[PDB]
């Protein structure tokens, strides 16, 4: 997955 | 609300205890109770709310992905029919996920966003609104999928517009908003070029503002900048 | 039972799906539903039941330990009073834990144990009965703490007696029972010498029977034997 | 913790 915060 | 009889300060204290115990459903329920007291949230409290629901919905999303992958393989050319059970259980998890997202969106609409005047609070809540419409979009397939996507986009866009006017390019909320809106473009909106452009411009503008920061602020900003770079590496 | 309208086979299928999704509360509810169909459980099904509730109660135990440690520090000489909240929330988690243990013990009493005639099933269920009384003992402090401890001991003892008569010393159920009864002695019954003696004798008798096993059975038995050795290393 | 299974 791509990074999210 | 089952938390209506508990003091606001006690709810916040217990949310912090629940976090330490890794009891994120409890944490979310405590922070929902605190929001429903009707007072604005401080910076710390906003982050307790976000940490709680991000962990709850994150578990649901991971479960949904596992089940969706099992469901798709069961529907490939050559599979052995195994009844309605995989679809039913994926649907069960999906409905619970949608319920959590609707709960969070309901707290934002009643009435966190309308009372949020400062940039750090309003951008935080609008980012959350974009994030939880994005999670709804991840599982959407019906007459409303485009409208869900546009609800996410609209919230993110308002947050972006405020953040560019009112916060420095290294502000961690501004950076995390851009990170997530970039992922929205890549994964949801089928706009990988927009995703890459946003991540790169955000990274470069932050780099140029790092010189203004203390050591502690530098650490916070460069952490999210590294996530932007990580995504760019994934995508190029 | 909210699972009363679902087919037994569908409940088992969904328990397996829930396991893959790491949704252990769901897994436990599905397997409770399957037990309440009234039929005996196969070997695989017994292990689905045990995996589900071990993961649920394991999370509760970990949370309880965190909260109990915070509570004890808050009650040391020099602490700043911080109200009833830590005790209240520890109590909340404790009551939920006790409820899970009571549910499992209720399934064993109604009517898994009384219908279990084969050694592999009866020893499995009696081990579970010992385990869930042991978890109740971990949090007990009242007029019934000694009786809870003796309920755990009695279940483990009946399981041990059957296992020594009816299973080889390398049987993994027999080994896991001895492992856990040994921990009961060390942690619950304040009998470390009994704990060490049981672990050592179990390990040595298993070692001497390994020569009878296939490669696959050897791997299963030596895995639990390594846990026995690990505990002995911790304790000596 | 000691090991249990
Ligand atoms: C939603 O948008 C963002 C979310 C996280 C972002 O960055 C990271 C991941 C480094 C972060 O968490 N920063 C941060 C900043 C200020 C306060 C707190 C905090 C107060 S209390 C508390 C708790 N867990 N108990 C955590 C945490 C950036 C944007
Ligand atoms: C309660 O007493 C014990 C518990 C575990 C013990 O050993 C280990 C940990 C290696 C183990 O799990 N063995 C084992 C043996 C036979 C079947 C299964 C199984 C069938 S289905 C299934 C699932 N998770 N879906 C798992 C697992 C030993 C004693």
């Amino acid at each position: 997955f791509p990074a999210t915060v | 609300g089952a938390m209506g009889s508990m003091e606001r300060a006690s709810l916040i204290q217990k949310a912090k205890l629940a976090e330490q115990a890794e009891r994120y459903e409890d944490m979310a329920a405590f922070m929902k109770g605190a929001v429903e007291k009707g007072e604005e949230l401080s910076c710390e409290e906003r982050n307790l709310l976000s940490v709680a629901y991000k962990n709850v919905v994150g578990g649901q999303r991971a479960a949904w992905r596992v089940l969706s992958s099992i469901e798709q393989k069961s529907n490939e050319e050559g599979s052995e029919e195994k009844g309605p059970e995989v679809r039913e259980y994926r649907e069960k998890v999906e409905t619970e996920l949608q319920g959590v997202c609707d709960t969070v969106l309901g707290l934002l609409d009643s009435h966190l966003i309308k009372e949020a005047g400062d940039a750090e609070s309003r951008v935080f809540y609008l980012k959350m609104k974009g994030d939880y419409y994005r999670y709804l979009a991840e599982v959407a397939t019906g007459d409303d999928k485009k409208r869900i996507i546009d609800s996410a986009r609209s919230a993110y866009q308002e947050a972006m517009d405020i953040s560019k006017k009112e916060m420095p390019p290294t502000n961690p909320i501004r950076l995390g908003l851009a990170l997530n809106f970039s992922v929205f473009h890549y994964e949801i909106a089928n706009s990988p070029e927009e995703a890459i452009s946003l991540a790169k411009t955000t990274f470069d503008e932050a780099m140029a503002d790092l010189h203004t920061l203390s050591e502690d602020s530098y650490k916070d900003s460069t952490l999210i900048m590294q996530l932007l770079r990580d995504n760019l590496t994934l995508w190029t």
